[PDB]
């Protein structure tokens, strides 16, 4: 009778159908955020490294020197 | 030590009869004689240790990702466990933060679903005092999931998706000025949505089934 | 496109017009370096250029690491003053820039295999030697190493416009690979 | 732990595939948005006179 | 010259070998070989094609004793890889290396990163570089239809 139907049913289709692609969008960074967080598991990395000097350089592998007490 | 295969085995028991309700489970629990589990001589230092290990694994197999029919076999197993125990101070299950928002959305499910069992075992669990609400799972020092394809298509989701569509061809129908024809504006309407997404799904579904199927 | 070359290195020969002793040189010079089992050249470094001259005993010296033409000739004239200080008749006669290295980055990847198999005439790519792709540029007598980063680097040119046009003629081709 | 790693990217792959077709559907249901804007002010256009 | 000449003559035939398979053989090392390589190529003024990953795959296997089977999942693995660029700019031996290991290791007859580098002559560093490119993306790159042992879903 008039397209003005035609819109309202057409933005409330594409109101439903954004709605479902932002869930599966969020759904999509939570699966992104998984597999970063797995990347970082490949890439994670000890106790020794401390137990002495736990201040050390990274160059020369030496702590800070002794305190005067 | 072998703990971890009696507990997908009384789950897996559990979930074959496709119920929540607890008497199932009390009838698992007889018949397997699963309270016998923390039976045996073994002094009180491994005798906590492995009842710890059991409310971890327990609490583990209650949290997602696993089916709703999983967790709640698990919520009955870790019941079971603490209520059962040869310690004298009982072993508390080990409550993270990050979690306590699954875990009281799954109750507010569960008594909405009219699933009275559960919810009220995980009321005695609560009242009993049987949570350690820790910061992380687990002291740090140094299968049955669930998919995300059932949350995105459904029954529900298609059912409601083909009503808009045939809602859609019959105001296309309505709205041309003649009753011959559609506008020729308006023709790039995909009738392949539902078969493309039925492709996708069983797809998916196939390259599962063929997975879990050993070469 | 809109991207240039950077000058990276900028290699020029001079000549002194007189004999060094080499041993005074070193001996003498604030930041000299002399080895004559490893090499026959005084190694001098300069902090405000920030360049390296290698200086011969016939009295050509050469300085490298410039990143300018004016630089490396402010490098060079530095270098003739310093040894002219330390007793030697060192004057500053044809000075020319013999290389001219820049660097650059089309920022997307470029796909090496189809380039070198539309490209066999001029690319040499072998994986096994060297990971980029080596274009001999014919037009000017340039030396492009291209790699599946993006980054290019242009070298053997003697004046910075070869080094220009060089980009700009393998750029299209580089842009038609797009990977 | 490459089980979870394969079912996560499985997952992956079946959810860009339905984005990728609720794009396209979205695609179309803008181009036929931008018919109905144009075949509507066309139409309207009868009764200004 | 020589090795240059049998590194040319191989790598056109079809069949390539590389720089430390002849190297290996001769008695000069790969620096000088290439460097001749280049030189030859320059002043012959022929060409080569470029070396794919599926040319040192039937030869790689053969040194081992990977069943036909693993030889063909691998070269499926590692073309399939090339594809869709999950090792930008690395030498196909790496690859082939980083394939031949993930499929002996999927399949019943298992391999070390040492004896895959001391076939291909590539440092184990090197396999395990091109190794975790393409370690997310292990099943999609098999062949469909791959009988195994020990599951392609759990791998080192």
């Amino acid at each position: 009778e008039d397209p003005e139907t035609c819109l309202q049913l057409n933005m409330v289709y594409q109101e439903v159908i954004q709605e479902k692609l932002a869930e599966a969008n969020l759904l999509l960074a939570q699966n992104r955020e998984q597999q970063e967080e797995l990347m970082r598991d490949l890439a994670g990395s000890y106790m020794g490294h401390f137990m002495k000097p736990y201040f050390k350089d990274k160059v020369t592998g030496v702590g800070p020197p002794a305190n005067e007490d | 030590p072998g703990l971890q295969t009696d507990c997908e085995a009384l789950l897996s028991r559990f979930q074959e009869t496709d119920s929540v309700r607890f008497e199932d489970f009390t009838e698992l629990w007889r018949n397997m004689k699963f309270g016998t589990i923390f039976c045996g001589r073994m002094r009180n230092l491994e005798k906590n240790m492995f009842t710890k290990e059991a409310l971890a694994l327990a609490w583990r197999y209650f949290l997602p990702p696993y089916t709703f029919q999983i967790r709640v076999g698990a919520l009955y197993l870790l019941y079971g466990l603490y209520n059962t125990q040869l310690c004298q101070p009982k072993q508390k299950i080990r409550v993270a933060l990050k979690d306590w928002d699954e875990v009281l959305k799954f109750q507010q499910d569960l008594v909405n679903a009219q699933h009275f069992d559960a919810a009220y075992i995980f009321r005695k669990l609560r009242l009993d005092r049987a949570f350690h609400f820790t910061a992380m799972p687990k002291l740090l020092s140094y299968k049955d999931p669930s998919d995300r394809v059932m949350k995105l298509i459904t029954s529900d989701v298609l059912e409601e998706m083909l009503n808009v569509h045939d809602h859609y061809q019959n105001m296309k129908h309505v709205i041309s000025v003649d009753k011959s024809k559609p506008d020729k504006a308006l023709s790039l309407i995909k009738d392949d949505f539902f078969d493309n997404i039925k492709n996708i799904v069983l797809e998916h579904q196939q390259w599962h089934k063929d997975r879990k199927n050993p070469s | 496109s809109g991207i240039v070359p950077q000058l990276q290195n900028i290699v020029s020969t001079v000549n002194l017009g007189c004999k060094l002793d080499l041993k005074t040189i070193a001996l003498r010079a604030r930041n000299a370096e002399y080895n004559p089992k490893r090499f026959a050249a005084v190694i001098m470094r300069i902090r405000e250029p920030r360049t390296t001259a290698l200086i011969f005993s016939s009295g050509k010296m050469v300085c490298t690491g410039a990143k300018s033409e004016e630089q490396s000739r402010l490098a060079a004239r530095k270098y003739a003053r310093v040894v002219q200080k330390l007793g030697f008749p060192a004057k500053f006669l044809d000075f020319k820039i013999q290389n001219m290295v820049g660097s650059c980055d089309v920022k997307f990847p470029i796909r090496l295999e189809g380039l070198v198999l539309t490209h066999q005439q001029f690319s040499s790519y072998e994986p096994e030697l060297f990971p980029g792709l080596i274009y001999r540029m014919i037009k000017p007598r340039i030396v492009l190493l291209i790699f599946v980063s993006g980054k290019v680097v242009l070298t053997g040119a003697k004046v910075r416009a070869e080094i220009y046009e060089a980009f700009e003629n393998i750029y299209p081709i580089l842009k038609g690979f797009r990977k | 732990m490459l089980s979870r790693l394969q079912e996560l990217r499985k997952e992956e792959e079946t959810l860009l595939r339905l984005k990728a077709a609720l794009h396209d559907q979205l695609n179309r249901l803008k181009v036929e948005e931008l018919a109905l804007q144009s075949m509507i002010s066309s139409r309207r256009g009868d009764e200004m006179l | 010259i020589a090795s240059a000449c049998l590194y040319i003559a191989c790598r056109q035939e079809g069949v390539p070998r590389t720089f430390k398979e002849i190297c290996a053989v001769s008695r000069i090392s790969k620096k000088e070989i290439g460097r001749c390589f280049k030189l030859i190529l320059k002043a012959l003024e022929t060409s080569v094609d470029l070396i794919t990953t599926g040319d040192f795959m039937s030869r790689f296997c053969s040194n081992l004793c990977l069943p036909k089977q693993v030889q063909m999942a691998a070269t499926h693995i590692a073309r399939k890889a090339v594809e869709l660029d999950l090792v930008p700019g690395r030498s196909p031996i790496s690859v082939a290396a980083a394939a031949i290991y993930m499929a002996s290791q999927a399949s019943a007859e298992k391999r070390t990163q040492k004896e895959i580098g001391d076939i291909a002559g590539v440092a184990d560093v090197t396999i395990r570089q091109s190794y975790r490119l393409i370690y997310p993306r292990a099943p999609d790159l098999f062949p469909t239809d791959f009988k195994f042992d020990t599951p392609v879903d759990k791998l080192p």
